[PDB]
């Protein structure tokens, strides 16, 4: 079986930006009103989908690690990244993003730039 | 249903439940049978009446009957879990032959009747526990050391290096060099004591030749250890000469390349376009990577060997002794794990 998940079924269908937070060993949508603000206590998975001129879709997967996130969260973010790439037939390029050292590509996804906030969802461990 | 996670080490088994941050059970990978069978700590307490055997050699299961005794002990005496009622995640060494994987699978489904199982490569689990999908893991345990390049989640099989130099060789080398000061540690019991001395007092020199110089100039090198019998032993330059063998295997009469050279060689086997990401993500795993000073020393040595355009970063997670098991705990906790395993019914009808 191709490994799937309801969020997997929604991923990469249209050009745009999709952000999930790791919560208790699961991949949970971030409310769109919060896009660009990241909890320092958490880990996130971000899929940027681009419609190329040929019609085809290009995928970049980024996993963002907060300075205070727990090991379950960073480990799950990495694994979910692999799984979502596999779901996309391996055609995503994967990128690790650490708080305060993110790529200019990742920063550029957010018109207001990247911002951080104290707190986060409880660890699953 | 909560999965059980079992890391099958040459030296110790690590076992517990998915979702824990550390294994609840850690015990020696030893089976004793009379001179029916005893496993782990109990086997060592009855070593006087038992012949002791290690069923896992260099990370590979090589005595299947005794390995089944270890797994029985794990489920029934350590965890008190019905194996037939839990999914199980089992680990395997890099480069484990598919035939060995099939044999373990057969035993789990047909001896233990596990309902579902997943087999994971140890080094991959460790990379995940570090929060990475790309890097090169240096996993040095009791019986084997491997360097395992991983790209976007998956090991690159053609680039993995196996090194038959690990912690038990280092314990034996400390036993040997302690004869210089008149100690004669030789029995299996004495070996466990020397293992503890190694873990408590050893360290890796930043520059070996300079450390030899400085340690000769005073007694500041000397540290003391209380033996079980109450006598105190004093160890000097043995403290850093012992793990130096990781870098200089000739110290053990081995012609093998050292861990820095091996890591370099492993990266070189990968195509040029991904090497930067490997050099920048050298992740240490396993008990034999626990020596103070290892990261700084590896960084110097790998920087020397690698092209000077590369950016060398050695990562030394604090809980790296357990990183394989922890990665298994995380993986087996995910919402998607149930789609990854093989079920007993599927296996039985293959
Ligand atoms: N703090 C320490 N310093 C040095 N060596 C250590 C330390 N802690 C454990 N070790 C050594 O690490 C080894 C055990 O490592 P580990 O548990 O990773 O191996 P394993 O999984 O049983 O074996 P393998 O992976 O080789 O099959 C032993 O040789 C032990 O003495
Ligand atoms: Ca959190
Ligand atoms: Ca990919």
């Amino acid at each position: 079986m191709v490994v799937e998940h309801p969020e997997f079924l929604k991923a990469g269908k249209e050009p745009g930006l999709q952000i999930w937070r790791v919560e208790k060993f699961d991949l949970v949508p971030v409310p769109p009103n919060l896009y660009g603000d990241f909890f320092t206590g958490d880990a996130y998975v971000i899929l940027k989908t681009v419609q190329l001129r040929n019609g085809n879709l290009q995928y970049d997967l980024h996993y963002w690690l907060g300075n205070e996130c727990s090991q379950d969260e960073s480990g799950a973010a990495a694994i979910f990244t692999v799984q979502l790439d596999d779901y996309l037939n391996g055609r995503a390029v994967q990128h690790r993003e650490v708080q305060g050292f993110e790529s200019s590509t990742f920063s550029g996804y957010f018109k207001s730039g990247l911002k951080y906030k104290k707190g986060g969802v409880a660890s699953g461990f | 249903v909560q999965a059980l996670v079992v890391d099958n080490g040459s030296g110790n088994v690590k076992a517990g439940v998915a979702g824990d941050d550390a294994p609840r059970s850690v015990f020696p990978s030893i089976v004793g049978r009379p001179k029916d069978a005893f496993v782990g700590d109990e086997a060592q307490t009855k070593r006087g009446i038992l012949t002791l055997k290690y069923p896992i050699e260099h990370g590979i299961v090589t005595n299947w009957d005794d390995m089944e005794k270890i797994w029985h002990h794990t489920f029934y005496n350590e965890l008190r879990a019905a194996p037939e009622e839990h999914p199980v995640l089992l680990t395997e060494a890099p480069l484990n032959p598919k035939g060995n994987r099939e044999r373990m699978t057969q035993i789990m489904f047909e001896s233990f009747n596990v309902p579902a199982m997943y087999v994971a490569i140890q080094a991959v689990l460790s990379l995940y526990s570090s929060g990475r999908t790309t890097g090169i893991v240096l996993d040095s345990g009791d019986g084997v050391s491997h360097t395992v390049p991983i790209y976007e989640g998956y090991a690159l099989p053609h680039a993995i290096m196996r090194l038959d130099l690990a912690g038990r060789d280092l314990t034996e080398y400390l036993m040997k060099i302690l004869h210089e000061r008149g100690y004669g540690f030789s029995t299996s019991a004495e070996k466990e004591i020397v293992r503890d001395i190694k873990e408590k007092l050893c360290y890796i020199a930043l520059n070996f030749d300079e450390e030899m110089k400085t340690s000769e100039q005073s007694s500041d090198i000397e540290k003391s250890y209380e033996l079980p019998d109450g006598n105190i032993i004093t160890v000097g330059n043995e403290r850093f000469r012992c793990p130096e063998a990781l870098f200089q295997p000739s110290f053990l009469g081995k012609e093998a390349a050292g861990i820095h050279t091996t890591t370099f060689n492993s990266i070189k086997k990968c195509d040029v376009d991904i090497r930067k990401d490997l050099y920048g993500n050298i992740v240490l795993s396993g008990g034999t990577t626990m020596y103070e000073g290892i990261g700084e020393r590896l960084t110097r040595d790998i920087t020397t060997l690698a092209p000077s355009t590369m950016k060398i970063k050695v990562v030394a997670p604090p809980e790296r002794k357990y990183s394989v098991w922890i990665g298994g705990s995380i993986l087996s906790s995910l919402s998607t794990f149930q789609q990854m395993w093989i079920t007993k019914e599927e296996y039985d009808e293959s």
